[PDB]
RNA sequence: AUAUUGGCGAGAGACCGAUAGCGAACAAGUACAGUGAUGGAAAGAUGAAAAGAACUUUGAAAAGAGAGUGAAAAAGUACGUGAAAUUGUUGAAAGGGAAGGGCAUUUGAUCAGACA
RNA sequence: CGUGGAGGUCAGUGACGAAGCCUAGACCGUAAGGUCGGGUCGAACGGCCUCUAGUGCAGAUCUUGGUGGUAGUAGCAAAUAUUCAAAUGAGAACUUUGAAGACUGAAGUGGGGAAAGGUUCCACGUCAACAGCAGUUGGACGUGGGUUAGUCGAUCCUAAGAGAUGGGGAAGCUCCGUUUCAAAGGCCUGAUUUUAUGCAGGCCACCAUCGAAAGGGAAUCCGGUUAAGAUUCCGGAACCUGG
RNA sequence: AAACUUUCAACAACGGAUCUCUUGGUUCUCGCAUCGAUGAAGAACGCAGCGAAAUGCGAUACGUAAUGUGAAUUGCAGAAUUCCGUGAAUCAUCGAAUCUUUGAACGCACAUUGCGCCCCUUGGUAUUCCAGGGGGCAUGCCUGUUUGAGCGUCAU
């Protein structure tokens, strides 16, 4: 707050006491007057320099560099050694592109679309995904940010029939259309490789 | 209070603060049906006003207070 | 002395009660209490007193009107019986 | 003084009856956490302003 | 001539004069507790006597 | 412990007899009061002094409101309460009043309803 | 994972509004699982509990001791069972609080207002 | 204090400037708002454009 | 279209976690000082449930020691964990007007590699 | 190297005990600091790749809080002064009763008040704290009791003064002024009950209101009485005002 | 040689650090617009079967009535079927009521719980005196009704 320990009025005592020069809450009675105020080291005062709300929380990116990033970790989705070194368990996966029918877009059940995973081979996966959850470390957990998973593989359509109606359930498995490709979802805290699962309809829309 | 009573015919009530020593002896006179010939009234510290109302010789107070109920 | 044998002449009040704020604050003297003007018609409100405003501002006492005001507009201020 | 107002006597009371300790079964309530009674006062310490 | 005293009405509701007195010790003891915690602060910043004499001068 | 769905069916002598007998019973309550403990039972008494006097002020409050059906200036009391900003403002029809030129012009040539298709 | 913006998935504005809930909110909060033979033979899974029912504890460390319900206590937010007793030293008995969730409803204490209860929620009669 | 060899450049900050600064954290709350009064200026007036 | 550190109702946070955050998580603009304008604190955590210690004994009693509750009294209202300055007990050691420190080693204590 | 948070990963560790805390116990790093074993302890917490910052203390006559040495030390010395026996008591230089001894010495260490305090007044019970020693005692602690007015005061007057109105200043909060430059009010009779008045019928030309518990001021004394109340209650004997 | 001082460890103290916790605070975003002479905000006093506060409330006082939920509140004390119901509850909802003495403060005041006025009834022999009750009595201004003032001025 703006005046986050300004709300004492205190003024110092000069020079030819024997305490301190800061500025002391003078008056008197309560166990308060003769401590000290507006000081960064007082026991309630102002901070230095306080936390002000214009900083930069946004900051710009150009748009070709954004463009380069999105198309870098597409690229970067396909190789075995990156996805499996990523941290996905992508052992037993025959292809690494794993493209799947379009007949995915238009599940409606997540019991009905996980089994769809567990065929083409995320099984040895979403056991990993929910035999993970875990307590998240220290002051965090009383910040609505409590639990913490793993991240899972995202399946991408590319004309949703209730896909993204199916496996918002699911722990970790996340959706996408092609358009609004994010790197937030394809490269996870900056490490490249995610296990993308493209729909065919997407996978002839990429070109 | 119970001492004032037997002594004379004193009854002693707690009345309301807003008692002007007429609505004392016009409502002690009729909710007894008794005939009260003077009433002196104080301030009781915790903001209570006390009627040392005293019943007319034709009356004892004893009666009244074995008849009311608190002897 | 200018101490102690003058702080034992101190025995006649200087300020009352006041009787729309309710602090010893009512001057005699001059007949005008200090927290809020008494014989004047606004309250004395004051923009360098900013703490002071917290302390008798709207919202601190009870409030036996003004905390129906929210709830009386969430239902058109309606009126007529509840229901059967 | 003994010439007192009424203003002053309407306030006394209010302070004699503001001078008790806390009722003993009040500490056996459920989530009570009021131990003594920190608003009791008495005349030696700490004068009332009136 | 009573049948009510002061423990009267305290003996049905609640307290008894036995827990009575395992209750007024503690408030005792807290009171304690309370004023020891306020000398133990202000006797420090108490002597500054914002104007003060100092009375040697010639 | 008198009941208010009973209670309003009566008459209005019988509910000044109704409160002056539980004005006498609150009475010999509190004359019972100093000599024991406890008495959960007075507030019983109260709350029937209360029910009795809530139905004998409304039902008198409508004795009065039923006369002034319609007459000009019904009294302070028994206005709608409003907020102080309500009633100083206008009713629906003091602000729907238009002048003769505005009230022909909308009606010469008001807004149509339309759509951009060939 | 909701999909409104009037829900509130916060954990202080979560246990705020447990801890102050009214008194006759408390009543839905605790509620009871009934039995295999109960929710066969009505079609409820959970009743709002009340008083003098017949109840049996499946967790804690008096599991498997039925009772009847003595008094709900929608204060300590429990409800004493009895047959459900610790002997203090003092040689007199306490009933033990449980927490409705950890019941199972066997007898139950029917009613009209019950009757409609189930019948709103899809049983029968 | 005219330091290096910078360029001399003027910044109009003697003011109390920090009372007045409008840092826009609306710019998406107030674009769903817009979008919402064109939805409301579709629906009420009703095939008009 | 615009503004809004006030009131009302909501929703969230790469913020703070009780000397921080509003002065106030608590019977806070309260307790308290001043004639007065105004100034203005400290103070959250037993346990899952009080099951808060029946009974015996010493004592005038405060309490102690048993016994008992407890998963735990190394959780007994002075109640989670219990740091340091500071203090008692016992143990080890040393000491002719300071104590502490550096390099090397005797003696005393303790630790050790396995080369099983 | 480390700290508070944030994104991944270790399908990490953990009630068979996670952080924290202690250890002239061990190891690693020249160090910043990391790792293990033991005791206590009871619910969360690390590694690595990154991101972010209210991020590292010996000091600032530093802020808040705590505790030392000094130290059982300085001292607890004005107001003439205490002593014996008994009583309750666990206990008595300190409480009470008696017996002595004194002092204040009528401008009192007496009996009542005014300011101010506010229940301390008085009884019962009690000693954790306070009474700078003690304590069964107390102006402390817990619970109850107590203040009685036609006359004694306020209320009613006016002083020094304070302050609206008619007005006039002032952007204005408000300022001047107190009878001024206001059309400022109230009542006997023919009317006498239509009390409405037609005139009768006029009489200063006045004027808000606050301002003394010591000024002015209508009238009460005695004798009892209570744990505590008086010119107040009780008994008797008096008055003044309005009708 | 003990005592003593100093160093250390265990155990106990003083002390409240750290760790972990959180019905609070901060900042951002979104929606809505509602104080008051029908007497507001603010304040004094008072109200519970046993409360000194916080909260609530007004002599109808931790509340009354209506509506909804349908069996409690709880520290103790009490009613208990009012429990297949005109119905538990420190409940929720809230549209009808009271709303003490005040406060812009409204008959005049105020360091006073002071002092009159007018009407309607009640008692005291009672137009006048007293008392109880009920409702009235402020200023500035607007529109209108009524009553007047002015060789200002018109007609007769
Ligand atoms: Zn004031």
């Amino acid at each position: 707050s703006e005046k986050a320990g300004h709300q004492t009025s205190a003024e110092s005592w000069g020079t030819g006491r024997a305490v301190a020069r800061i500025p002391r809450v003078g008056g008197g009675g309560t166990g308060r007057s003769g401590q000290g105020a507006f000081g960064n080291m007082c026991r309630g005062g102002r901070m230095f320099a306080p936390t002000k709300t214009w900083r930069k929380w946004n900051v710009k990116v150009n748009h070709n560099e954004k463009r380069y990033a999105t198309a870098s970790a597409i690229a970067a989705t396909a190789v075995a050694s990156l996805v499996l070194a990523r941290g996905h368990r992508v052992e037993k996966i025959p292809e690494i592109p794993l493209v799947v029918s379009t007949d995915l877009e238009s599940i409606q059940k997540t019991k009905e679309a996980v089994a769809a995973l567990k065929a083409v081979g995320a099984h040895s996966d979403l056991l990993k995904v929910l035999k993970s959850k875990k307590l998240r470390a220290g002051k965090g957990k009383y910040r609505n940010r409590r639990w913490t998973q793993r991240r899972g593989p995202l399946v991408v359509y590319a004309e949703d029939n209730g896909i993204v109606k199916a496996l918002r359930n699911v722990p970790g498995v996340e959706t996408a259309n092609v358009a609004s490709l994010n790197l937030l979802q394809l490269a996870p805290g900056a490490h490249l490789g995610r296990f993308v699962i493209w729909t065919e309809a997407a996978f002839t829309k990429l070109d | 209070a119970m001492k004032k009573v037997e002594d004379g015919n004193i009854l002693v009530f707690q009345v309301s603060m807003k008692a002007n020593k007429y609505q004392i002896k016009k409502a002690v006179k009729e909710l007894y049906e008794v005939d009260v010939l003077k009433v002196n009234t104080l301030v009781r510290p915790n903001g209570t006003k006390k009627a040392y109302v005293r019943l007319t010789a034709d009356y004892d107070a004893l009666d009244i207070a074995n008849r009311i109920g608190y002897i | 002395g200018k101490g102690t044998p003058s702080f034992g002449k101190r025995h006649n009040k200087s300020h009352t009660l006041c009787n729309r704020c309710g602090r010893r604050s009512f001057h005699v003297q001059k007949k005008t209490c200090s927290s809020c003007g008494y014989p004047a018609a606004k309250t004395r409100s004051y923009n360098w007193g900013a703490k002071a405003k917290r302390r008798h501002t709207t919202g601190t006492g009870r409030m036996r009107y003004l905390k129906h005001v929210s709830r009386r507009f969430k239902n058109g201020f309606q009126t007529g019986s509840a229901s059967k | 003084a003994a010439q007192k107002s009424f203003r002053i006597k309407q306030k006394m009371a209010k302070a004699k009856k503001q001078n008790r300790p806390l009722p003993q079964w009040i500490r056996l309530r459920t989530n009570n956490t009021i131990r003594y009674n920190a608003k009791r006062r008495n005349w030696r310490r700490t004068k009332m302003n009136i | 001539r009573r049948t009510i005293t002061a423990a009267d009405r305290r003996m049905v509701s609640g307290v008894t004069e036995k827990q009575y007195k395992k209750g007024m010790k503690k408030m005792q003891q807290l009171e304690k507790n309370a004023i020891n915690t306020q000398i133990r602060r202000e006797i420090k910043r108490v002597n500054f006597q914002t104007h003060y004499r100092d009375e040697l001068l010639q | 412990g008198v009941k208010a769905y009973e209670l309003r069916t009566k008459s209005k002598e019988q509910l000044a007899s109704q409160l002056v007998d539980l004005k006498k019973e609150l009475a010999e309550l509190k004359v019972q009061k100093l000599s024991r403990p406890s008495l959960p039972k007075i507030k019983t008494v109260r709350k029937s002094i209360a029910c009795v006097l809530t139905v004998i002020n409304e039902q008198q409050r409508e004795a009065v409101r039923q006369l002034y059906k319609g007459k000009k200036y019904q009294p302070k009391d028994l206005r709608a309460k409003k907020t102080r900003a309500l009633r100083r403002a206008l009713t629906k029809f003091e602000a729907s009043q238009v002048t003769e030129k505005q009230r022909k012009k909308q009606i010469a040539f008001p807004q149509r309803k339309y759509a951009i298709k060939a | 994972a909701k999909q409104s913006l009037d829900v509130s998935s916060d954990r202080r504005k979560a246990r705020k509004a447990y801890f102050t809930a009214p008194s006759s909110q408390r009543r839905v909060l605790l509620s009871a699982p009934l039995s295999k033979e109960l929710r066969a033979q009505y079609g409820i899974k959970a009743l709002p509990i009340r008083r003098d029912d017949e109840v049996l504890v499946v967790r804690g460390s008096k599991k498997g001791q039925e009772g009847k319900i003595s008094s709900v206590y929608r204060l300590k937010f429990a409800v004493q069972v009895d047959k459900v007793t610790k002997e203090k030293v003092n040689g007199a008995s306490v009933p033990i609080n449980l927490h409705p969730s950890k019941l199972v409803i066997t007898k139950l204490h029917l009613d009209k207002d019950r009757k409609a209860l189930i019948q709103r929620k899809g049983g029968k009669l | 204090a005219i330091s290096k060899n910078l360029p001399i450049l003027k910044n109009h900050f003697r003011k109390h400037w920090q009372e007045r600064v409008k840092v826009h954290f609306d710019q998406a709350g107030k674009k769903v708002s817009r979008r919402n009064a064109r939805a409301t200026r579709a629906a009420k007036i009703a095939p008009r454009p």
